[PDB]
């Protein structure tokens, strides 16, 4: 039987600025930039759609709980 | 290896300790980027250098208030000199602003462009204001006893004094604003109040600094 | 320092920063001559 | 919990035995709540830091239990005015119990004092830890050289913290260490002590010791519920 | 192979018995390093040898002048007859002219060994100067530097020690007690135990300012006693 | 019970800390310390914490505030008492004596509660129903026992 314990990683992600000027990051397919509108507004659209950006459960869980 | 604000610590990749008063203290990456750096060196320079005259000017005359030689208090003084000399306050005011503008202005179109001022345009002054480094200016209108034009060693040691006793300066304006806030009286009555009795006449019982108590 | 003052510069907070000082001067304007109706 | 000495107490399980080898001071193989798990450990939970939490509770406890009763114990035996013979939650900590007037200065002009004076010794000591030996290093008016440390954050030793270098052998003072933790959880409790039965009391620790001697059966906790 | 300051603790590496009176004592570390140790050698002569006029001084002048209480012996109306009374501005001027020479010419010793040792008037007259700190020639005229210098050393240090720590020993038990060191002594004497430290220790007797000759002086005792 | 502008203002203070303090905990769970998959999956200990920690404890916690804050101020204010005569919370908290005055079980301490003469708290864990005539709410004494009980 699995021990119920307190688990966690150590820095998994470096805190920086660099992403936040890089409209997009989250997603494969908005991370090149606009070229219509539509862009914009997808940007928004997916942004918080958590398990379209990854499939990894562990990763979908941890923006999660911080959110 | 050189002493840093936070013992232990090490400094941050943009303080390289070549600047006065390097002791690697930027915790928010104000001055990361090398451009925003220079300009940040003269303007602490510039307040700095503006504090201690400042501290000197307000501590002199509170001085004098205090033995009474019918000085004003720094607070008080703006009133008093208009009043008693009869001067426009809005004359002196643009006054002011034209003679800041000019050399604020030249100032500002030498960090923007060295030595631009050289050129002779202004009434045919050259080497006096090609200026020597960021934030210092030299030659023998600013540096008349060329205190910078001597030992190189000792230049540098006079470059570290500078930018201390002007960040203690700072400090002490500072101060002189929240004691006068909180206390309503001058510096040195501040400070005679303390020394007559330390223990019980200090921030702790203004009755304004620490609200709990 | 770089990155966070590319980031200041995004479309919806240079936006935010330009109406906030657009509102302040049209607020700041009525405060000061209030009830324009017309130019005199 | 199983007091006194023993080779594990009671709450020891199969599980807290994987990684408590009884290496660390004070190792009895309690650990119900695998705090010190060191696999997928982070943040605070953490061996070091909990190793390093429990001396610094159990020395500020020490000097805690001995501090909150002394005045009393010796206020008793006439060795100091009676002026100076007040519980220990009357001292000023908590105004609403009670303070003392009488020191020289109000408490929140000695409270600026302990602020700067602890921020000193606490973040200096915060940097051996982070850094090990860079307290060492940056010069502290020739004080740098006593605070090289040993590389464990709880031991530090050297020429000041081991005044008298004692312990000299490596089984001394492994023995040392297990007294210094034994009597820092012995204190520890009695702090929790301390707290409680002024609650519940509103007298001080040593007059409940007194009075609990005078009469045990009608002077204990469960008589002290009522009025 | 000397005998150290306490059994089984071990001398620092900079402590290795050059100097007289070297017990290998130094918690802090403060000698560590050696521009530090030369400067804090020369002063504790300076406060070995003071201390030594201080204690002789009080014990002398309490035996020739007992109703005069040393602690009050600066005040100008204490003075004795042909200095009774005398403008205190005036006399510090004597002093400070004279001991900023002096001081100032062994200070500049300090800086440059053997800089200074020659008359500055009269060319010709010099002083050997072996050590700093130990001019000799005119400051030696009966010569027993001639000898076993390192045992003087070590017998002056030694004095000079107790010297210091019987000094302030004199000014607490003034501020406790007020009385002389001599006083103090025939106090305890006669009431061992009513009359020892156990009850003095909480009443400072020193005034919070004088005047003198219409300047106040702020006075202080060396603990938050019972005015 | 709160009766003064200071006593609102600290309350609002004390959020902008813990908004802080959630803030940093978002930013510490994501960047430093983030859980493993494994942990989120723990429904059983979730459900435990959740239910006896979070809602057991903080009804638990309420239950207190409301026997040693909001009765005996809502009882003086309810009488008539000015809001600025009315005793301090924390004056209540260490003065038996006054709240037994206001509800006499309290001048017996807490040892009714463990020797199960629960009865004797009657004054102040009631189960009256309808409202309160003066207010036109809920008895605050019937709330109390409520999340006692809860
Ligand atoms: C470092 C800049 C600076 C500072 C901190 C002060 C600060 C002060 N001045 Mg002074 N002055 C300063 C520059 C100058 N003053 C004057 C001329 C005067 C006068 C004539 C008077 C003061 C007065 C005052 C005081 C009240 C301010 C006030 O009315 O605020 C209210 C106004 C604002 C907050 C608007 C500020 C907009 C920028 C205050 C101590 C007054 C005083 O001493 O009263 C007893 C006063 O009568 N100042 C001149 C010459 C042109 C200055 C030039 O830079
Ligand atoms: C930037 C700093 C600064 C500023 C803004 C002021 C401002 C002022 N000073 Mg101060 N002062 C300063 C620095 C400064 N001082 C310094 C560094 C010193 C030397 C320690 C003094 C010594 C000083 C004296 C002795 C007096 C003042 C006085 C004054 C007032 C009249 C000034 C005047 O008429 O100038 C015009 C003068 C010139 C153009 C001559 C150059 C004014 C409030 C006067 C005052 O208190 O009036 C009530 C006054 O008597 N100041
Ligand atoms: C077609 C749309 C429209 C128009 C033409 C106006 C026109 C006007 N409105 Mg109205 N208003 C509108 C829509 C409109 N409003 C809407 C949708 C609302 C709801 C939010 C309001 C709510 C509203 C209020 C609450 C008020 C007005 C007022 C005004 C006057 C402002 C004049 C001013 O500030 O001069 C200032 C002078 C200037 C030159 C402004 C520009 C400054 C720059 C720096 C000029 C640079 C030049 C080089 C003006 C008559 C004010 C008033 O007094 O009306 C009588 C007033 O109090 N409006
Ligand atoms: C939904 C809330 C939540 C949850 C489920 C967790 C869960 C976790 N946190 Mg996180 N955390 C939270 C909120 C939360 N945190 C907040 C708001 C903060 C900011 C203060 C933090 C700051 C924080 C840090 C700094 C650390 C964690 C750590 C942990 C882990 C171990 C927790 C532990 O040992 O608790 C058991 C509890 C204790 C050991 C004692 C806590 C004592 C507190 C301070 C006082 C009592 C609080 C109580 C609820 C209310 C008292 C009221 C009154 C009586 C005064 C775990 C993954 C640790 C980690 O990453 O481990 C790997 C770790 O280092 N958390
Ligand atoms: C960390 C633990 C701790 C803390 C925070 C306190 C706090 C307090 N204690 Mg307690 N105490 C403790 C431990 C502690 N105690 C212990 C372990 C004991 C047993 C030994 C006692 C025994 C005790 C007694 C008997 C009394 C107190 C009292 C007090 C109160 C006044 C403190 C005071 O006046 O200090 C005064 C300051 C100092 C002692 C430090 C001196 C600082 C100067 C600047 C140093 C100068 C150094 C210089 C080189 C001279 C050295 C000379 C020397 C070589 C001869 C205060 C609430 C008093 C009280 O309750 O009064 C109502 C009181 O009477 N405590
Ligand atoms: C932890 C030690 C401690 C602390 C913090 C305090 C704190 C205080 N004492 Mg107390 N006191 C203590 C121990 C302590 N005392 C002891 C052991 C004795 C017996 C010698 C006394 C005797 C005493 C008296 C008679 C008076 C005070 C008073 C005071 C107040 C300070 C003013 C004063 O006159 O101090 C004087 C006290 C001292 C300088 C004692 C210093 C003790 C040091 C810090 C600890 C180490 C001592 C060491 C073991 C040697 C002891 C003597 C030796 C012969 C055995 C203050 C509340 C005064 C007060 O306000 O009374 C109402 C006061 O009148 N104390
Ligand atoms: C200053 C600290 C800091 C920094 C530099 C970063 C940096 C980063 N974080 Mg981290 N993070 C932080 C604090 C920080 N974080 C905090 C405090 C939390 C807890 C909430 C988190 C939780 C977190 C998560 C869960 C994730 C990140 C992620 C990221 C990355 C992308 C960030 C981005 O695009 O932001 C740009 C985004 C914004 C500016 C939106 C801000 C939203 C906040 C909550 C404020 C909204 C308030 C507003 C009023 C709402 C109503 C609006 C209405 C009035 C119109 C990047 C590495 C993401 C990643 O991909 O990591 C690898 C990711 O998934 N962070
Ligand atoms: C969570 C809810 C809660 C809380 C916090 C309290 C709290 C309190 N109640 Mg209340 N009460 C509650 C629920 C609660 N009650 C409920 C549900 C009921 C109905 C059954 C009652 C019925 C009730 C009655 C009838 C009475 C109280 C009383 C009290 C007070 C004294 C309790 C006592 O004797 O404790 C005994 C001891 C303890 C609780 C242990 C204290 C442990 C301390 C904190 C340890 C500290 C240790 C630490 C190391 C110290 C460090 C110090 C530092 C400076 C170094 C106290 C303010 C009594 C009172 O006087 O009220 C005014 C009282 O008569 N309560
Ligand atoms: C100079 C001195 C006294 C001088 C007294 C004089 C002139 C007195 C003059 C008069 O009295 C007369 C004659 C007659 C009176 O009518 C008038 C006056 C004017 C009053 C005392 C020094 C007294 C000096 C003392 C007591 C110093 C003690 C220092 C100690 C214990 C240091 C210890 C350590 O530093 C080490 C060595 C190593 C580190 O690692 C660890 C620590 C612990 C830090
Ligand atoms: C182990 C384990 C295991 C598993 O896994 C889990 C679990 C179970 C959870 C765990 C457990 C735990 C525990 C039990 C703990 C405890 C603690 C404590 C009690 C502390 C104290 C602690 C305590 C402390 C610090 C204390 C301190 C104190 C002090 C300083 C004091 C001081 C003072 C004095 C002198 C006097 C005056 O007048 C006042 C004052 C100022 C007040």
């Amino acid at each position: 039987a699995k021990k119920v314990k307190i688990a966690v990683d150590r820095n998994p992600v470096e805190t920086s600025f660099e992403k936040w000027a890089k409209p997009g990051h989250f997603s494969r397919t908005l991370s090149k930039g606009p070229n219509t509108t539509t862009w914009i507004w997808n940007l928004h659209a997916d942004a918080h759609d958590f398990d379209s950006h990854t499939s990894d459960l562990e990763e979908i869980s941890r923006k999660v709980f911080s959110a | 290896v050189r002493p840093v604000w936070f013992p232990g610590n090490p400094p941050p990749a943009h303080l390289d300790g070549s600047l006065a008063g390097d002791y690697g203290f930027d915790p928010l990456f104000l001055g990361q980027e090398p451009q925003t750096l220079k300009w940040y060196v003269q303007a602490e320079l510039v307040h700095g250098r503006f504090a201690m005259l400042g501290a000197a000017g307000i501590i002199l005359t509170s001085i004098g208030a205090k033995v009474g030689l019918g000085f004003p208090e720094w607070y008080d003084a703006g009133k008093v000199v208009v009043e008693k000399n009869n001067i426009d306050f809005p004359t002196l005011m643009v006054i002011q602003f034209y003679l800041m503008g000019w050399a604020e202005t030249k100032r500002w179109y030498d960090f923007k462009n060295p030595g631009s001022q050289a050129d002779g345009s202004f009434l045919g002054f050259t080497e006096e204001f090609k200026g020597l480094e960021n934030g210092y200016p030299g030659g023998r209108f600013f540096d008349p006893m060329g205190l910078s034009r001597g030992d190189a060693a000792k230049y540098q040691e006079y470059k570290q004094k500078e930018v201390k006793n002007g960040r203690l300066a700072m400090i002490a304006c500072l101060g002189f604003a929240a004691q006068y806030a909180a206390t309503g009286k001058g510096p040195l009555d501040n400070l005679a109040d303390h020394l007559a009795d330390p223990n019980h006449v200090n921030f702790a019982t203004n009755g304004v600094s620490i609200p709990i108590a | 320092m770089k990155d966070f003052t590319t980031y200041l510069s995004t479309a919806p907070v240079i936006a935010t920063i330009w109406f906030t000082f657009t509102a302040g001067l049209l607020i700041e304007i009525n405060r000061y001559f209030p009830d324009p109706l017309v130019f005199s | 919990v199983d007091r006194s000495k023993d080779q594990l107490y009671v709450g020891a399980s199969q599980s807290s035995l994987a990684y408590l080898d009884g290496s660390l001071p004070g190792d009895f193989g309690f650990d119900p709540l695998g705090l010190l798990d060191p696999v997928n450990s982070g943040g605070f939970i953490e061996p070091k830091w909990l190793q390093y939490s429990e001396v610094i509770h159990a020395r500020w406890a020490m000097l805690g239990a001995a501090g909150c009763i002394a005045p009393e114990v010796l206020g008793a035996a006439g060795l100091i005015p009676d002026a100076t013979n007040i519980k220990w939650f009357e001292s000023g900590v908590i105004p609403p119990a009670g303070s003392y007037n009488g020191y020289w200065a109000d408490p929140y002009t000695i409270f600026f004092v302990e602020i700067v004076a602890m921020q000193f010794a606490e973040l200096r000591r915060l940097q051996d830890f982070r850094y090990p030996g860079s307290m060492g290093q940056q010069y502290f008016l020739g004080l740098e050289a006593i605070f090289k440390g040993s590389g464990d954050a709880a031991y530090p030793g050297g020429p000041f913290f081991n005044l008298f270098n004692l312990g000299k052998t490596e089984a001394a003072m492994k023995e040392l260490k297990l007294k210094e933790i034994k009597n820092g959880r012995l204190a520890m409790l009695a702090m929790l002590g301390y707290g409680a039965q002024a609650v519940m009391t509103g007298k001080g620790p040593f007059q409940n010791l007194v009075e609990h001697l005078a009469d045990p059966v009608n002077n204990n906790i469960l008589t002290n519920f009522a009025g | 192979d000397r005998k150290l300051w306490a059994p089984g603790v071990v001398a620092p590496e900079y402590l290795k018995g050059d100097l007289a009176g070297d017990y290998g004592w130094d918690p802090l570390g403060l000698g560590a390093d050696p521009t530090a140790l030369k400067w804090y050698r020369q002063s504790e002569l300076q406060h070995a040898r003071w201390a030594m006029l201080g204690v002789a001084g009080v014990l002398v002048q309490e035996i020739v002048k007992p109703d005069v209480y040393f602690y009050e012996a600066g005040l100008p109306q204490n003075l004795p007859e042909p200095f009774t009374n005398i403008n205190m501005g005036g006399l510090l001027a004597w002093e400070f002219i004279l001991m900023h020479w002096v001081e100032v010419r062994r200070w500049q010793d300090y800086k440059n060994f053997g800089s200074v040792n020659e008359d500055p008037i009269f060319k010709g007259n010099k002083v050997p100067n072996p050590e700093m700190g130990y001019p000799g020639g005119i400051f030696d005229p009966f010569g027993f530097s001639k000898g076993n210098l390192k045992e003087l050393q070590t017998k002056e240090i030694k004095n000079g020690r107790l010297a210091m720590i019987a000094y302030m020993a004199f000014i607490l038990q003034a501020q406790a007690t007020g009385k002389g060191p001599l006083a103090a002594l025939s106090a305890h004497l006669s009431n061992p135990f009513g009359n020892n430290i156990l009850k003095n220790i909480g009443t400072c007797t020193v005034p919070h300012s004088v005047d003198v000759q219409g300047l106040t002086i702020p006075l202080t005792c060396l603990w938050p006693g019972s005015q | 019970g709160i009766t003064s502008e200071l006593q609102l203002y600290t309350t609002a203070i004390g959020g902008l800390v813990m908004a802080a303090a959630m803030f940093f905990a978002g930013w510490f769970h994501y960047h430093k310390a983030a859980p493993k998959l494994e942990w989120f999956q723990n429904v059983e200990s979730m459900l435990n914490h959740h239910l006896g920690g979070l809602l057991g404890l903080g009804s638990l916690a309420w239950a207190g505030h409301q026997i040693h804050v909001s009765l005996p101020v809502n009882k003086l204010l309810d009488a008539g008492v000015d809001p600025k005569e009315i005793p301090l919370p924390h004056d209540l908290l260490l003065n038996r004596a006054i709240m037994a005055d206001l509800y006499p079980s309290f001048a017996k301490g807490i040892a009714p509660f463990f020797t199960l003469n629960w009865s004797e708290y009657s004054d102040f864990l009631t189960f009256k129903g309808g409202l309160n005539p003066v207010t036109g709410g809920l008895w605050l004494s019937d709330t109390a026992h409520h999340h006692v009980a809860i």
